[PDB]
């Protein structure tokens, strides 16, 4: 479980598909799952697949819709619909889904008062009273798990729209209308020189002086809009669960001895931690002994807000990005992480091009050699 | 009263309006962007483009302050003010769909030819000018688009994209549309020439720079030339406009600090491309081209 | 009769993938010591070279792996060495001017040629039509 919880963090920090990072971080809260049962916490697991079975389908199907929206203006292609690089400032866009993904993001986060906040910090206390080590790895998961999970709402609802940004896309430019910026005196399809753009139209720049040896497309404004209500109508309901789904494993509306749901549902439970304290837990005390993982996961939200959210929101001072002017693209930081941390990423932890180098064509191999001697 | 009623008579079209608020043209496209044109004088009072997805979207750009200061002013004088007293008489108006309008303003100085351009698109504003000479003497000009942006504080207001390009201290060029006076900002250090090294240029200072490439760098055949985009960003609204420059060879660029308490509330600085270290030449029967583009993405 | 006549150089011509407003192609120069690599060189003199790759942990930063080196070579190919195996990996059904512009070394130091690339060939509204060599037009 722990192994698993460590490769799938490490396995979604540098992923470009959003299905690809939603896949391995749910191997990752699976690994969660089995590390708490494998202290024997029958309930703490239960109460951590429940509710992150809830915001899962409820992030799953925000993401789909939303690679439904974008279908419309980068096309039906997974590797053009499904790219986050292309997915920025979609907030104005996608309202509904824009809420549905961040209560998704805010429940696996660890942030209170959401559906697996109260389970996974179950299960950080667990791990602490089961091992330091685990806990110590279960706590740096929690971080890197709300880094990444901002990194990508972060990439995909805020900025500008990276495949219609005029910066970059020179399809949706100015000039393809019938209005010149000059006036009334320009037209026809435009071949030019290579020795003209030299030249920079300051003719006394001629120093080369010899060799070394398209409109009518028409474009539209096309932005992506909201899915069908068809869509929409179960976000709202996994919106409802993803708020109101914690509260069964914590006592709601505790007032003196009070049991919960989940553990009247699951009175005889293994559970070899606590098998001697019969303790009610309470709705407002929680989140005082909860401070640790919320603080690191935080701080991994602090972190995701300065790598990736816009220049133009107030929360990123331009003293502290002038402090990370990192001018040179200084090597001491280029091959620190991030040619390891998307060498990683891109290569799926090299586990499973191993499986194709050994197993594989291995046991094709051994076919062909199977073959050969029923032939010769 | 009479010369509006014969310009909406003559000129007037889908998007193409002509009020007396001294005649002005309004300029309006489909989504709703707004562009008020001075007629007396080739000055933009007024750039409101739809920046928001609500039914009122539409976002002031441009700092204007009465008895016609601020916002964009065309600027020509020569050196080897000819704009200053001028006739400036619409020449004709196009428009596509009513999705973009242009409009073109003509003017004469001495043997001079001066053509205002106008144009509104539905995410951008483009202001150009075109001299012709028509003399038997070459001349030697000066000229700038100078916009006045608007920010809605002075701290988060910044400029991205002229990292690595030298700049130089150097007073903006004199303007009847000033804000503040060239003496006031400080003119210009006089010279130093440094090279920008962070990101973000923070206009909070009283600042007032040239960006370009040096003078004695453009003789040669390969130099970093001048930035040709550059955007200001406003952390106060989330704002973040682009500036496209062609033909000019120079971005000036002046904020005011302090100054900005005097004329009111919100922050501004003055940007734009110009031509101001290099005088340049036209020769007789020659043309000479410049032009200010103000776009934004903040739709998509 | 020369002092090297500068202090040896190679220059570089860059264009932006997006036209300027009035239909023209935009166009940048800069100079560079040849030995360097291209993604060495265009991020040292802040020419746009991932597009919106460039933040952090959406490029591969040299490894090679990532897409996002990718620039169209249009002039200079013979300062430039040939397709590597990761180039060759990358660039299957790509045109052959198209090269990963971090798997690219410029020359020597002592080089003196002009370099003229293209950067985001994927955005571009136009195109590259070369006519018997030495004319190469845009349309
Ligand atoms: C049980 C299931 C199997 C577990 C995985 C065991 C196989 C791992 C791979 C292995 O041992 O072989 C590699 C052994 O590799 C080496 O020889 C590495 C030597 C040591 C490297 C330096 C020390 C380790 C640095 C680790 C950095 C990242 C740390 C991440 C920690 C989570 C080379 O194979 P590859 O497929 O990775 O080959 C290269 C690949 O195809 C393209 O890159």
């Amino acid at each position: 479980g722990i192994i698993t919880v460590l490769l799938g963090a490490t396995l979604a920090l540098a992923q470009k598909d959003i299905k690809r990072s939603l896949a391995y971080y749910t191997m990752s809260q699976l690994g969660y799952m089995m590390l708490a049962l494998g202290m024997g916490s029958y309930r703490t697991a239960l109460f951590h697949l429940i509710t992150h079975a809830y915001s899962k389908a409820l992030l799953f199907l925000a993401s789909g819709s939303l690679i439904h929206s974008m279908g419309t203006i980068v096309g039906y292609s997974p590797d053009k619909s499904q790219n986050m690089v292309l997915m920025g400032g979609l907030t104005k866009h996608v309202p509904i889904t824009k809420t549905s993904f961040l209560i998704g993001t805010l429940s696996l986060c660890g942030i209170p008062p959401l559906a697996c906040f109260w389970s996974k910090d179950e299960i950080l206390n667990d791990s602490w009273v089961y091992s330091p080590i685990f806990a110590i790895i279960a706590y740096f998961t929690a971080g890197l798990t709300a880094f990444y999970m901002f990194r990508i709402y972060l990439l995909t609802f805020e900025g500008h729209l990276n495949f219609f940004c005029k910066n970059y896309s020179g399809k949706k430019s100015s000039s393809f209308y019938s209005i010149s910026l000059w006036g009334k005196k320009e037209l026809k399809t435009i071949n030019q020189k290579i020795s003209l753009l030299n030249l920079l139209t300051m003719n006394n720049k001629e120093r080369a002086s010899f060799f070394s040896k398209y409109f009518e497309n028409k474009n539209i404004s096309l932005y992506p809009y909201e899915s069908d209500n068809t869509m929409l109508f179960p976000l709202i309901i996994l919106i409802m669960f993803t708020l109101f789904v914690g509260f069964i494993g914590i006592p709601f509306n505790q007032e003196g001895m009070d049991l919960d749901i989940l553990t009247k549902w699951l009175t005889p439970s293994i559970n070899l931690l606590h098998s001697n304290s019969e303790n009610f837990v309470d709705w407002y005390e929680f989140v005082i002994n909860a401070i640790f993982s919320i603080s690191i996961a935080f701080f991994g939200i602090f972190i995701a807000f300065f790598f990736y959210k816009p220049i133009y929101s107030s929360l990123k001072n331009f003293d502290l990005i002038n402090s990370f002017d990192k001018r040179g693209q200084k090597r001491i930081l280029g091959d620190n992480i991030i040619t390891i941390i998307y060498n990683w990423s891109a290569n799926r932890g090299y586990i499973d091009a191993f499986y194709s180098t050994f197993l594989i064509k291995g046991i094709r191999s051994l076919s062909e050699l199977v073959s050969f001697f029923d032939r010769r | 009263a009479a010369l509006v009623e014969s310009l909406n008579d003559q000129f007037a079209r889908k998007g193409i309006n002509f009020l007396e608020s001294s005649p002005i043209v309004e300029l309006s496209v489909r989504n709703g962007s707004s562009l008020k044109l001075q007629l007396s004088n080739a000055h933009v009072t007024s750039y409101k483009p739809k920046v928001y997805w609500k039914d009122d979207g539409f976002e002031e750009v441009l700092y204007t302050l009465p008895l016609s200061k601020g916002g964009i002013g065309l600027v020509l004088n020569d050196v080897t003010s000819l704009l200053a007293g001028a006739e400036w008489s619409v020449r004709d108006v196009d428009s596509d769909s009513f999705d973009a309008v242009q409009v073109e303003l003509s003017c004469t100085s001495g043997s001079l030819e001066i053509t205002y351009v106008v144009s509104l698109y539905p995410e951008s504003m483009a202001s150009a000018v075109l001299v012709k000479n028509n003399g038997n003497k070459a001349i030697g000009l000066t000229s700038a688009i100078l916009s006045h942006i608007q920010f809605k504080k002075r701290s988060g207001s910044g400029i991205q994209g002229l990292q690595g390009c030298s700049y130089c201290s150097h007073p903006p060029l004199s303007s009847p549309f000033e804000i503040v006076s060239p003496a006031e900002a400080m003119k210009a250090k006089l010279g130093e020439w440094t090279t920008q090294e962070v990101p973000i240029t923070i206009l909070k200072n009283k600042l007032s720079r040239v960006y370009t490439a040096p003078p004695s760098e453009r003789s040669k055949k390969f130099y970093r030339t001048t930035p040709s985009k550059y955007e200001t960003v406003d952390q106060g609204r989330e704002l973040v406009f682009r500036v496209i420059r062609m033909g000019y060879d120079d971005i000036l660029v002046s904020s005011p600090g302090s100054l900005s308490e005097k004329y009111g509330r919100d922050y501004f600085i003055c940007t734009g491309p110009a031509s101001i270290l290099v005088p340049v030449t036209v020769n007789p029967g020659e043309e000479w081209r410049g032009a200010q583009v103000i776009e934004h993405d903040n739709l998509t | 009769e020369e002092e090297e006549l500068e202090p040896p150089y190679v220059g570089f011509a860059f264009v932006s993938s997006v036209l300027l407003p009035d239909g023209t192609p935009d166009m940048h120069l800069r100079s560079a010591t040849g030995g360097q690599k291209l993604r060495d060189i265009m991020l040292d003199n802040d020419i746009d070279l991932y597009g919106p790759y460039a933040r952090p942990l959406l490029n591969c930063a040299g490894g090679g792996t990532c897409a996002s080196c990718m620039v169209e070579v249009i002039e200079g190919k013979e300062l430039l060495n040939p397709r590597t195996e990761k180039e060759k990996e990358h660039l299957k059904k790509k045109p052959k001017n198209w090269r990963l512009a971090c798997q690219i070394t410029v020359g020597t130091p002592e080089s003196r040629g002009m370099v003229v690339i293209q950067q985001l060939p994927e955005w571009k509204a136009h195109e590259w039509k070369y006519e018997k060599d030495g004319p190469i037009v845009s349309e």
